[PDB]
């Protein structure tokens, strides 16, 4: 009766939701990245001296 | 060998600092690398004991 | 011994490893077309009337 | 959504066309929204059993 | 009115047309009218759909 | 040995500097190729992360 | 008012002998154990009262 | 080990188990060992009935 199949599934699923928390995380860390530097590119090729 | 326990507690600071995110790209991009290693070892360790138990805890030796 | 505690926790392990499906999935997806219009529009403005 | 097994049956087709590489995003958005929609209510109902299983402690 | 996807296919028709080397001046400006006027309202159709999963995704 | 953040720092002054135009013409084109440089180096930062960890977080 | 007790516990070992066969659907498990444990409850307390009517009256004394 | 030693220390396993204050690894190893004592004790009473048997088989 004392088997530990129950306590194992709760395991899987604590470990699963953290991954999901911290792929997101790194997820929109690097989208704000990608406005900074779309943002400051666009103000730079705006600045051309050709004209 | 780490146990179960304590790897739960590492894994759930590092999710605290990138999600306070003050850490620059670099160092951001390494660690999140390391903390997803920690995820699947720790995985595959349960995965292979739940098929350990189940023989045993069936008629077979 | 015939309480249904174990059945419903494979059933949530179950359920997440979908969840993380469809982000992935979509979240992939959204990045080709955000891709996909910035050469066009990369294009565009190489073909400038001014010069 | 359907009973249970169904409704897990239902997010298995689901994924199956975000998968596959041909939609238009004004037919895939709402899709998604679908998808979680059924993902997030199936996870209400088994966390609402299982605090009601503490009868079994009672 | 137009959804994304007959926007992008005319502004690739629009663009294979003006790189040809060969236009008039005066119909190039009007090109680069309707092309810049596509693009910018496609640009905001993706932070339209994105600001959805964003507002979907989370939890609140 | 330019990381991410120094790339970004360093070209925002540039930037800032160009907008009062208040250089010679020749320096603004010194300073104009820099920019352009300082661009396309973060920018293969980006690649590189984004290819990076899709083969990490990928089977 | 509840069953008696041996009517009760009828109903009961009905219900374990198809739990035990391992084949219905999730909802109904969770839907047959919650009335499972109710009847339990009332069998335990039904016996418990008689087991307190012998002991009141067993008593030489009626005491 | 004998049998009375081996039931002797599968019961501390049951009831310190049973307890249940364990770590999870602690206790997949402690319930695992018990297994592999069961099947020692189970052994010595099929080759204890075995060698009664063959005595009291007149042949």
């Amino acid at each position: 009766q004392q088997h530990p199949q129950l306590r194992l599934a709760r395991q899987q699923t604590m470990l699963e939701r953290l991954q999901k928390r911290m792929s997101f995380a790194l997820e929109n860390q690097l989208k704000r990245t990608g406005q900074q530097q779309q943002r400051l590119t666009q103000r730079l090729n705006q600045q051309n001296p050709q004209p | 060998p780490a146990s179960f326990e304590k790897a739960l507690s590492e894994l759930e600071q590092i999710v605290t600092r990138l999600e306070s995110g003050d850490l620059p790209l670099e160092e951001a991009l390494n660690e999140f690398e390391r903390g997803v290693q920690l995820a699947r070892q720790g995985q595959a360790k349960l995965q292979q004991a739940e098929q350990r138990v189940q023989i045993l805890l069936s008629d077979n030796e």
